[PDB]
């Protein structure tokens, strides 16, 4: 490997670099700024595009007749076939000129706003008609917002009438016209407008499963029960109950519960679940409802209460129920007559008017989607008469965007209808929105503002949500959340779940939550990025608020990594001796190279195959002088600065030795991107990731400041072990000016057979195998478990494992991946909890003794770990004894349900909800039960 | 006429419901199918058998 | 349930699948509006059918 | 007569409903559909003939 060698070339050249500190309380501070300036600037454009939208729907004059006078306007829906025949009576179709862009990578057009018309609303009505003509101002005031800022991305209307207008006119995503793809897309389910519509409610779902809803009613009701379950965010409590003579849960809760993923999961089941049965009884039913809605020992958001009541028609109003339990109207009703049938519907109207409520009809399943989207449009009334109190940006949880752009944050403002105001009128509907303002910004817009290439690998940045969700975390992909067993959400991952989860953690999650400042350094168990590892990490966690709005950022930064090397490159000819290096035509001097795909220079463009990417690179290098604010020099410099050192050790020690019978491969990963892998033979054999931040093998060996064997995969498809060998690694560990920092690792592809035979060589001076962490057979002497090598050693002989297990020299974690792709069962994948477990060294001692108690038999065993690495040798003498395989200890990414919800509600994390909501204005006009 | 409304032609092996309330026949003078399916046994029949 | 509103499209869960149809402001095949239909639907409702 | 996905409008609910399914059966006139929903709905062809 020659650490020395490239140890004493580091410091041979203190001159050429110079060393920095990484002062995380500056870094954080930073990028808490440049988050916080970026949601601003976003806050700004969605505060012009509402004010102009306000002043400009107040100087509207309704029509009924466009023939006239057609509206122009870009249906996104549209084919791109030269069609003059596509046109509506009223509305003449815009055919538009599609560029390709790079933000967005579809087609863009940047002339108008396209319009999104959903399918089950007519797109020439007076209201749809009347919309497309006001919202012209709108697309002005898109074309401006986005000419003083370039970095927009969509930005939309979403207006209450089902349309939707976004500035870049792109076509819509895969459902304009194609079988087998339709458009079920409505704006106003869609979480940022449910977010901005409206306050967080605490709802109560009350279901009428009584005798007389069997058949096509419960069928509609559990659909309706559903679809009403799908509109609540993670800021709304709701619990769902049902009465037939004698109200009960549908489901194990007990309270209210947060409507989070999981939890809205189980309740679906348990509505879908669900048996119609007996005589009705609606005062039972709302004594529960009102009983449920008055317990405060629960953590809720203490707003909006409200109670659903998904019944068909009877004769009982129940009038001294509510005069007891809701006489100051405190709590809306909203009642739905589901169903077709001839039952009395008076009571059910009359319960909605008495208490503030709105009265929905829901003959059959079409009319489902528009009522719940109905009630939501109701409980903004309390909103819009607070005039410019309500009007605040809010950023919605992490989801996936519709025009597909990846992991997008959405900051909605509802817009406000202002016809009659200061010339005071009638007013007739002055109390609903007009819509919802969204503006998106791109999660990895946010990874930009936060550079990690001056960190540790192991070192990077993590926001927060009130709830504990992760704005940003390097475990956060753009899958959406695993619910359970495979048989539009969106991607709420806890912090807690992003990680393993100490105590400590706890603590620094509630502290950052509660948006404090602090430190804190201690000892954790950091995963191995092939989750296939644990190790015993050392970490230091400094978070601040992020001003401005309700997100916390941290910066975890290991004590090594305190400090970093500045590439000191300024001579314009060092930098290009270095770079001749690295054309892929001196690969038998120097190893085979790979470059790690980073944002060198914007005209570069990252390719997955790597030597297209290492060819462009060669060639902006050939030209690179005059492109000096095209991009950042210190990537480059350090680039090339690494690549220089890699250079000097590949010859004056590696080129001068040329052949070790045992090794089989010696390669080099350096942080600034250089993985030169000597031998250009085992490079073809080479599968590690081209940027080396993304290495597992580079990350554990900083940790671990000793020599850490990864073994290969087992039963996989491709070189596999033998005829690539296993790879062995160790961390340089360069002092400059007195200061630890790592800035390589080295290692070495050690063959197999020329261990084997070394192994079994002083086997005159059978059973024996060779164990690293995670329990992993690296190598043995029976020659048939050689066969499996790599695999893990629990599926050999488990009982052995359980046992060695059992004198806890491997501790285990088990956790969940709630984004991980799942093989779908019985009662093409979908997405799972898969539940991975990894092991360890338990203790630090080294020698192990002990009888092994297998069923009616015994067997001896002796464990010593090797010093100065992570293996543990076992010598146990038994083959084909009694059958103690009883089972197997499969250390595999298992398919399995989560953590239990009805156990994890009862001491539910800690959380902050929204501080401002409203509700209950007494300038409300409730003569409208619809 | 004994048992003849039961055979009919269900998709590719998924078994899933038949495909048409009508019996069928694998031989030449009864109603023959089409599109990837198999006349086989076990349908209540017409009229919910 | 007008003739105004009965225009576009629709999404029909008849099938089982979603499938959009469009919307059609039909007539009744015997539908009275006249002596003479109004005549020939009788004699359909006489002979039973 | 609540089935699933459906419920008949000639059902023995109420009496004017019953009373128009007895006369419409007295005319003759698809009485084998209210056959086959009244055998339906005293559980399946198994157990309601
Ligand atoms: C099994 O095969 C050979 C057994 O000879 C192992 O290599 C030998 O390891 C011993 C360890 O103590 C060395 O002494 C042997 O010679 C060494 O060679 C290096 C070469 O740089 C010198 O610097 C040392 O001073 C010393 O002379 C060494 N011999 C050879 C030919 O490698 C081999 O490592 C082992 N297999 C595995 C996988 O480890
Ligand atoms: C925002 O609020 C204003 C008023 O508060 C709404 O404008 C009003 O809309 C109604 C329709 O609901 C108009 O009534 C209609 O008038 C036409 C012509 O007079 C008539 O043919 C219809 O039958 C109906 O009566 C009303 O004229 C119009 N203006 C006023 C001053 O009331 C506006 O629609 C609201 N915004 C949105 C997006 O709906
Ligand atoms: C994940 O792995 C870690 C490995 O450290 C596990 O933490 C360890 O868990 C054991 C079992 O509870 C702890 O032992 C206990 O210590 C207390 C306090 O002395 C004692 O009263 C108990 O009888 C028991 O011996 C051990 O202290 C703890 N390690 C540390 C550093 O706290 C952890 O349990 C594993 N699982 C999870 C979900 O984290
Ligand atoms: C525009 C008017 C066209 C009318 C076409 C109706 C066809 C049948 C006419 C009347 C049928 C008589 C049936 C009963 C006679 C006793
Ligand atoms: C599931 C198939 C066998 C079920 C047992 C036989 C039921 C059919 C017999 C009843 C038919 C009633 C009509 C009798 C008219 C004379
Ligand atoms: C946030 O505001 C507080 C007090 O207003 C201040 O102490 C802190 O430095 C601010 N943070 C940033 C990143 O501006
Ligand atoms: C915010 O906008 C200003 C100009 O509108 C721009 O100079 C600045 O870079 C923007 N901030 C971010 C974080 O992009
Ligand atoms: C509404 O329509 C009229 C007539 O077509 C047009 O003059 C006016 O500009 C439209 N409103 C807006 C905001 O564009
Ligand atoms: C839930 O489903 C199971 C299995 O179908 C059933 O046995 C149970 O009764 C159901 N729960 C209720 C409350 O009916
Ligand atoms: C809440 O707690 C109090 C006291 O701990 C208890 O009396 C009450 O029954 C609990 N439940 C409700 C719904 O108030
Ligand atoms: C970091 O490691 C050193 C020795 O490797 C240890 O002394 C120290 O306690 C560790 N850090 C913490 C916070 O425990
Ligand atoms: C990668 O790009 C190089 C250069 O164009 C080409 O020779 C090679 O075949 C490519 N490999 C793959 C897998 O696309
Ligand atoms: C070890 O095994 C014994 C019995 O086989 C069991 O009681 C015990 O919980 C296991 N674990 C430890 C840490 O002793
Ligand atoms: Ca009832």
């Amino acid at each position: 490997s020659g650490v020395n060698q490239l140890v004493d070339i580091y410091e041979k050249y203190q001159d050429l670099y110079t060393v920095e500190p990484n002062n995380a309380r500056q870094l954080v501070e930073i990028a808490a700024r440049d988050i916080e300036k970026l949601l601003s600037n976003r806050s700004k454009a969605l505060v012009r595009l509402a004010l102009e939208a306000e002043k400009v729907q107040a100087a509207h004059q309704w029509r009924e007749d466009f023939a006239s006078n057609e509206v122009v306007y870009y249906n996104a829906k549209d084919d791109l076939d030269p069609e003059k025949n596509d046109s509506e009576p009223g509305s003449q179709r815009i055919k538009p000129v599609f560029i390709e862009d790079a933000n967005f990578g579809r087609q863009i057009s940047y002339q108008h706003a396209a319009v999104h018309i959903p399918t089950d609303i007519y797109e020439g009505s007076t209201i749809v008609l009347n919309e497309l003509n006001w919202t012209s101002a709108l697309d002005e005031v898109f074309k401006k917002n986005r000419e003083e800022d370039p970095s927009l991305l969509w930005q939309v209307f979403g207006s209450a009438t089902g349309l939707a207008r976004y500035y870049p006119a792109s076509p819509w995503v895969d459902n304009s016209r194609t079988p087998n793809k339709i458009d079920l897309y409505d704006v106003r389910r869609r979480p940022w407008y449910i977010q901005g519509a409206a306050s967080p409610k605490d709802m109560l779902i009350l279901v009428d499963v009584s005798g007389s809803v069997s058949g096509l009613t419960l069928k509609l009701i559990r659909t309706s029960v559903s679809e009403m379950l799908e509109t609540l965010s993670d800021d709304d409590f709701v619990n769902v109950a049902s009465f037939n003579s004698n109200a009960q849960d549908v489901s194990c809760f007990q309270h209210l519960v947060q409507a989070n993923v999981r939890n809205k999961k189980v309740l679906k089941d348990a509505v879908n679940n669900i048996t119609a049965k007996g005589i009705t009884d609606y005062k039972k039913g709302f004594s529960f409802a009102f009983e449920q809605l008055l317990n405060y020992n629960v953590s809720r958001a203490n707003c909006n209460k409200i109670i659903m009541l998904f019944t068909d028609g009877g004769e009982e109003r129940a009038q001294e129920i509510f005069n007891k339990y809701n006489k100051d109207k405190k709590v809306r009703v909203f009642t739905f007559s589901v169903g077709q049938h001839n039952y009395d519907r008076g009571p059910i109207q009359w319960m909605a008017c008495e208490n503030k409520g709105y009265y929905y009809e829901i003959p059959s399943i079409g009319a489902i989607r528009i009522n719940t989207q109905e009630y939501l449009d109701v409980l903004g009334r309390p909103m819009v008469l607070a005039g410019d109190k309500a009007k605040q940006v809010q950023w919605t949880n992490v989801y996936l965007d519709a025009l597909e752009l990846g992991l997008v944050i959405t900051g909605t403002l509802p817009v406000f209808n202002i016809t009659g105001q200061f010339e005071n009128k009638t007013n007739l509907k002055n109390q609903l929105i007009l819509g919802v303002m969204g503006v998106d910004v791109s999660l990895e817009d946010i990874k930009r503002l936060t550079p990690r290439f001056t960190l540790c690998p192991n070192g990077y940045y993590f926001a927060i949500d009130p709830n504990g969700y992760v704005l940003l975390h390097p475990n956060l992909q753009p899958k959406p959340i695993g619910v359970g067993i495979p048989t539009q959400e969106p991607v709420t991952l806890d912090f807690l779940d992003a990680e393993l989860e100490n105590d400590i953690k706890v603590e620094i999650r509630n502290k950052m939550i509660d948006g404090e400042s602090g430190e804190k350094t201690f000892r954790t168990l950091v995963k191995s990025q092939d989750e296939r590892y644990i190790d015993k990490g050392n970490r230091t966690y400094t978070w601040t608020p992020v001003n401005g709005t309700d997100y916390s950022l941290a910066l975890v930064l290991p004590t090594y990594s305190f400090y970093y090397i500045k590439a000191k490159l300024e001579e314009t000819i060092t930098q290009a001796r270095y770079s001749e290096t690295l054309k892929p035509d001196n690969f038998e001097e120097s190893g085979y190279t790979f470059i790690a795909p980073r944002d060198y220079c914007n005209d570069l463009k990252i390719s997955d195959n790597n030597t297209e990417f290492l060819l462009n690179f060669n060639e902006f290098i050939d030209r690179k002088t005059p492109n000096n604010p095209s991009c950042n020099a210190d990537l480059i410099n350090r680039v090339l600065l690494d690549a220089g050192f890699t250079n000097e050790l590949v010859q004056n020690y590696w080129s001068k030795q040329k052949n070790i019978k045992g090794v089989k491969a010696r390669f080099v990963v350096t942080d600034g991107g250089i993985t030169r892998v000597y031998p250009k033979e085992a490079g073809e054999n080479w599968q590690e990731n081209p940027e080396t931040y993304e290495d597992s093998f580079y990350k554990r060996s900083l940790d671990n400041d000793n020599y850490v064997f990864t073994a290969p995969y087992f039963n996989k498809s491709g070189p596999g072990a033998y005829e690539s060998g296993i790879m062995v690694s160790k961390a340089v560990e360069i002092y400059i000016q007195g200061k630890l920092l790592k800035p390589a690792v080295v290692g070495i592809k050690i063959d197999v057979n020329s261990w084997i035979e070394n192994f079994t060589k002083t086997s005159i001076r059978m059973d024996c195998v060779i164990l690293d962490d995670g329990g992993f057979l690296l190598m043995a002497n029976h020659d048939d478990y050689t066969n499996q090598i790599g695999r893990f050693f629990g599926e050999i002989d488990p009982s052995l494992m359980r046992h060695l297990v059992n004198i806890s020299v491997y501790a285990f974690n088990k956790s969940y991946d709630y984004q991980s792709v799942c093989e779908p069962g019985a009662a093409s994948k979908q997405s799972c909890i898969t539940e991975q477990t990894q092991y360890f060294f338990d203790n630090d001692s080294k020698s192990f003794s002990g009888v092994l108690d297998c069923g009616n038999c015994s067997r001896i065993f002796h464990g010593e770990k090797l010093m100065n690495t992570n293996l543990i040798f076992i010598m146990v003498e038994s083959k084909g004894t009694c059958p103690c395989d009883t089972r197997l200890l499969i250390q595999a990414e298992q398919t399995s349900d989560g953590p239990n919800p009805c156990d994890m509600v009862k001491q539910p994390r800690y959380r902050k909800g929204p501080d401002v909501c409203f509700d209950n204005n007494v300038l409300e006009d409730y003569t409208d039960c619809g | 006429y004994m048992g003849k409304f039961h055979k009919a032609c269900f998709p590719n092996s998924t078994d899933a419901e038949p495909v048409g309330d009508f019996p069928c026949g694998k031989e030449a003078p009864a109603r023959l199918c089409e599109g990837d399916t198999e006349c086989r046994e076990y349908w209540p029949g017409p009229n919910f058998g | 349930e007008l003739e105004r509103d009965c225009r576009g499209q629709y999404l029909d869960y008849e099938k089982e699948e979603v499938e959009a149809q469009p919307r059609q402001w039909k007539k009744y095949d015997f539908h009275y509006d006249n002596v003479l239909w109004a005549l020939l639907t009788l004699f359909t409702v006489s002979t039973g059918e | 007569f609540n089935f699933q996905d459906e419920t008949p409008t000639t059902n023995f609910d109420t009496f004017p409903a019953a009373i128009l399914t007895v006369f419409q059966i007295l005319t003759g006139e698809d009485w084998n559909a209210v056959m086959y929903h009244g055998i339906e709905s005293q559980g399946g062809v198994s157990k309601g003939m």
